[PDB]
């Protein structure tokens, strides 16, 4: 799936032609297309779960949004795809706008039926046979927990409850003709697994940037080869977690056990819970990782390096001005704020201009 | 809700979703890696009483039709996939997947990990298996079918499919364009070959016909006399399923052409059968192979192939006599692929020069025949 | 179907409820559903040939108006339906916005596919199998001539080289458990005629005013009923068409024979085909039969009574308008007006206040 | 494009669609006028040998469901309707009408002109035909094996599909709210009938075990003896197929029976068979009564009922013997349907009380039956 930063660039056409406008790229593995596909939906790093909805199903305009941006790809289309047919569109109107073809709508038009039971079902009706079954197709907890409304930790808690886990596999160009030696996994749900982890050496994890984009690019993959670099010479046993092609931290090469997957708390907490590493860096793959980092320790992860907190003290505006307070340094005029009306009030005082930073 | 289950010998369980006929198939489960050729290679006659899994996935996409058969029906024993995709998608499907082997009452499963499956055969080797498509299916049932089974090992399969009777066959290759052609006329093509059916590929005569020789289809266990008293400009040694070993018949004659100048072609099952009609061994292998991506080198030019494998025995390169000399071999492997008679005009290739599925790479082998066959003539 | 008139009644509220606001009906006999809807359709008089589009295939907004017709009922609800399948919407999509069953749905789905399949292979693709099934599904003519590009008399005739002629049944109580010597009958496309006619009179053919609406009701029928009345009583056959069940005029007992089919030309020639009728008469059925005077006559119908292009010098303004001058006659200023600049110049003429009559 | 076609004994064709099986059928072609209860119709065991024809032209408009199965597998030889729908709606549905008939192996056709058809039955009466379904229906084999039909003139089907050994029935009728419900123990069935099995609907026992008793159902051929033997509360003989004339062993029986004192309740061939038990005599009709819109006339209360019938054969009015008293005839052609014995507690209906599908209108003849039981109970 390429990646896009329209965003950032407020007066530009961002309907997608031959000339290409994209600014990275992000690759998914799955046993089936919509395992793979789901996956990688959920590792281009825009927020997304999986399909999320783009437009309301009470919108009474909604109709004619989608068909404009069916007929006219910007780079959301693929979520007006799964939006047509929460609204009734059939395979063959979104082919007719679409020139997608027919093999690959039919079977997102599947997942949406799928979504469609599980909001009827709830938690409730989440019984192993069918989380299995959604967890076969690429449905990512969070997706699903958005859908029964109830956390994505809890249906987290209901998988290991079940026993559900994902299996790894290998990457070994032959389709298994052939035993392989090096370890190039993704994940799947199926029955057998082809991990194999040590138990022998001290792994240390490292976590890349996914997808690069405007402001994350390929410094932050730089970082991520290097520690692995390093820590290998080491003696440590180094795994990568990534899923951005384009990259050298993606190469087997460059770390003893690689996951190909996406940067995700489920994902990573899939790995950790058979590594079991002795640490996990979050600080050398940009914003993702570092975001992730309170969720991962929360969740048992032994993160190494600037703690989560302290990366907090730091990323959050509020708690780093107060430091800097503490510290006696200089800053300039400032103030944070939550709400307009605050903020309003709060910039008379400090004075313009002045610099809105998130 | 539609089980189905398959059960190897060593007893492993794969549970699924029937998508074909309801009942049991038992044979020898192999693994085919092609990523496309799914339905040439369910009407391959060579995988008569085997279960067929196939690697990739999503196997159906492009549903059927009746150009890319191979046979006049579908040989393998049972369909093992992953995923039976919910639509056929292509202009030329006449009837998806499922439908065409409800249709040939083909016993098939899906939803299995055909990964697992592969790699359990690569490692501990070729099992039989039985697969039990119904309602409540019965392992232990099943379980007895697969270890009930023969096996492939001895098992003269070449008769079992072999044509009834002799016919002629003067019909050439498939274009986008045009499709499959029209038959042609006797007088329109310059050779004849005779063909000994040991369960042959439309294919490999189509590709026959198109280098303007003209067949007659033979059943496998004709006699030399007979086949000799037609005058042929070349014999053709057609592959075919199970043992090459035990099948007297054809050897024999084989050995009896071979007293002869005429020239002859053998391919997969021919291969082995001309190497044992010279004195060759035959072993039964591994897993065998079967795939499209398969590199064979010709040892003699120095060059790679990719080709179209399908075989579960392999000739003897130890065991080759003199006369005999090597022209190919598998790279993956080294296992012998093609072979030659120093004294006689006769040769063999292991894999599918024809391919249906497969690359192209090895129809060449073809037009050495040719050129034998028209040496005979000018003599 | 019910026959509304809500186009005379500007500021009301024209979705459907509980109160009643149509004015008449239509009613259809087919052999099968699509056969009878598309007859009703057909039958009710409001420029329909079947499922003649509401909005357009390349209008944006048209997901939108659909949705909106759909959703909330208008007397227009059974051609957006039509057009909601044209438009890419599923059988489920419309059922969701409709609560119409899905028997009845995907019936109509059909008839658009069967739709689009004439406007691909066009006049050409016409061939007498497809054509027939065509016949049987209740195309009629008209519209299978817009769809085909082609003209009605075109389709018309390309039936007549086929052989391609409808069957009349009979209507019996008793699905034909006993025989009836009534002639009350309906057309379709099947294989054995009831229909027998007389060889033995002379016949005289009424048309019927169709569905009851304002401006043209039950005083046409009672001009109707009495013509057959009269005439029966002086010896001759009487043939009735029309298709409203309210009517008299639709009584088995009114006149010699019944034709309940809608009052349309290619009916209407049909019948007249296998009739033979000494005359027809167009002159008490309202508007409908006077607009098909024309064509019919022009078709070698013997229309009885003051003529087609006689009606035609009353029915068109410019023509009477000269009537009255050739007759030295006092009518108001006016002018006749094809276009609205040319109609301001005019009008500055005859002066204002001012009526428009078309 | 599948075909399908329907030859008439008088050579008439009717071509048309595949619904169902692949295959040909023979039977006599009947004309059914219910426009509900096709799947009802279908499973009726009277309609075996019978190629049924339906009036209403959409036909599987509801689908197929289990509760609307009057036996245990569909007795009709084959199915002639105008038009099959596109699609089944109904909350009850498990099945489409195709899918189901494809399943019981029916082989049925669609698209045809059955009004021309029906015409034609009820103006030259009952024919014998041929259905023939697949790739090139042969319409002068279709005739030959038409004519080639036996014909039910002087046919015992009741022996055909009767029940192999006797046994009991406990189960009451279908609720909206609760669907078919459990058996019943036998304790909770003050009556106690023996049924005689001539090819019985469910819905007889049904309704009879929802009058409180418990049922012991018994093949056509048991002998009377056989019968008293265990003390029936009453006997009751069902409907079924063929000519009830050649029925001589349920006739002697029968016969042994009205020298007792037990009621007696026959319902079409039970009345068919009753009535030569009496030595009434019984002809075949012109074509017979199928439908579920039949008035008919109770002649004691002057009282109208609209009923379901199915019924080939009649017993003929000016034959009855004194002993036997008409209760009830047909207002459409005056026929007999229900009679009396003067002497003995023996009566019966010659349509069905039970409907399934139809109205309910009859349905009290069963009390009759009850009173009839309670009586000799009192006695
Ligand atoms: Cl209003
Ligand atoms: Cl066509
Ligand atoms: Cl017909
Ligand atoms: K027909």
């Amino acid at each position: 799936i390429p990646r896009f930063n329209f965003e950032k660039f407020a007066g530009a056409n961002d309907r997608l032609t031959t000339q290409m406008k994209s600014v990275g790229e992000v690759m998914a593995i799955g046993r089936t297309q919509q395992e793979s596909l789901q996956k990688a939906l959920r590792g281009l790093e825009v927020g997304a779960t999986g399909f999320d909805p783009k437009v309301s199903l009470d919108d009474p305009e909604a109709l004619t949004k989608i068909r404009r941006e069916l007929k006219d790809a910007g780079a959301d289309r693929i979520w007006y795809i799964a939006d047509a047919f929460r609204a009734g569109l059939s395979v063959d109107g979104v082919f007719n706008l679409t020139n997608i073809d027919r093999w690959f709508l039919v079977q997102i038009e599947e997942l949406v039926r799928l979504e469609e039971k599980v909001a009827e079902v709830g938690i409730t009706g989440l019984n192993a046979d069918f989380l299995r079954q959604l967890k076969r197709k690429g449905f990512a907890d969070a997706r699903l927990a958005k859908l029964a409304g109830v956390r994505e930790a809890e249906i987290r808690k209901l998988r290991d409850q079940y026993d559900l886990h994902p299996v790894y596999k290998r990457v070994d160009t032959c389709a298994a003709e052939f035993a392989t030696d090096t370890a190039y996994m993704y994940s799947t749900y199926e029955e057998e697994c082809e991990a194999n982890p040590s138990t022998d050496r001290e792994k240390i994890m490292v976590l890349g940037g996914g997808p690069n984009r405007i402001g994350q690019g390929i410094e932050f993959d730089y970082c991520c080869v290097h520690a692995s670099l390093a820590l290998r010479e080491d003696g440590y046993e180094t795994i990568m977690v990534n899923c951005n092609p384009e990259t050298v931290s993606t190469d087997y090469d460059t770390s003893d056990r690689l996951y190909f997957e996406p940067v995700t708390l489920e994902d990573v907490l899939e790995i950790v819970r058979i590594e079991k590493p002795k640490g996990v860096i979050v600080q050398y793959g940009g914003q993702t990782p570092l975001k992730l980092a309170r969720a991962l320790e929360a969740a048992g992860v032994p993160v190494i390096g600037t703690s989560p907190d302290a990366i907090d003290r730091a990323e959050d505006r509020e708690r780093f001005q107060h430091a800097v307070e503490r510290l006696k340094l200089k800053q300039p005029a400032n103030a944070t704020v939550t709400a307009i009306e605050m903020a309003v009030e709060k910039a008379k005082e400090i004075g313009y201009p002045l610099v809105v930073r998130p | 809700i539609k089980s189905a289950l398959l059960v190897l010998e060593d007893g492993t369980q794969f549970h699924g979703r029937a998508i074909g006929a309801t009942g049991s198939a038992v044979g020898e489960v192999v693994f085919n890696t092609s990523m496309t050729g799914y339905q040439e290679i369910l009407t391959d006659p060579s995988y008569s009483r085997q279960i067929v899994t196939l690697t990739y996935p999503h196997i159906g996409n492009v549903g059927t039709n009746d150009a890319d058969e191979e046979s006049s029906q579908v040989h393998a024993q049972g369909l093992v996939i992953r995923d039976l995709p919910l639509i056929a998608s292509n202009f030329r499907n006449t009837e998806d997947l499922s439908s065409y082997l409800k249709r040939h009452n083909i016993v098939a499963i899906a939803d299995i990990d055909t990964r697992k499956l592969t790699r359990l055969l690569r490692e501990k080797g070729a099992q039989n298996g039985c697969i039990i498509a119904g309602d409540n299916p019965d392992a232990a049932l099943a379980l007895e079918k697969a270890r009930a089974f023969p096996g492939l090992n001895g098992m003269d399969l070449a008769k079992e499919v072999t044509t009834a009777e002799a016919y002629s066959w003067t019909q050439g290759s498939w274009t986008l364009t045009g499709g499959l052609p029209q038959a042609k006329k006797e007088d329109e093509l310059p050779f004849h070959v005779v063909a000994y059916d040991f369960g042959a590929k439309r294919n490999i005569l189509r590709m026959l016909v198109d280098r303007g020789c003209r067949l007659t289809i033979v059943p496998a266990q004709t006699s030399a006399e007979d086949v000799l008293k037609m005058n042929p400009d070349g014999i053709f040694l057609s592959n075919g399923p199970g043992d090459p070993a035990p099948c007297d018949y054809a050897i024999t004659a084989i050995q009896k052409f071979l007293e002869t100048d005429i020239p002859v072609f053998g391919i997969c099952l021919g291969h082995q059968l001309l190497a044992l009609a010279s004195g060759a061994k035959t072993v039964k292998m591994k897993f065998g192979h079967h795939g499209g991506n398969h590199p064979v080198k010709d040892v003699e030019k120095n060059v790679v192939m990719i080709t179209a494998q399908n075989h579960g025995f392999a000739v003897d390169e130890a065991t080759l006599p003199a006369n005999l000399r090597v022209t190919h071999k598998s790279l993956f492997d080294g296992t012998l692929q093609g072979i030659h008679r120093t004294d006689k005009p006769a040769f063999s290739f292991q894999g599918h020069p024809e391919a249906s599925p497969g690359p192209h790479d090895a129809a060449p082998l073809f037009d050495h025949f040719i050129e034998l066959i028209e040496q005979y003539r000018k003599t």
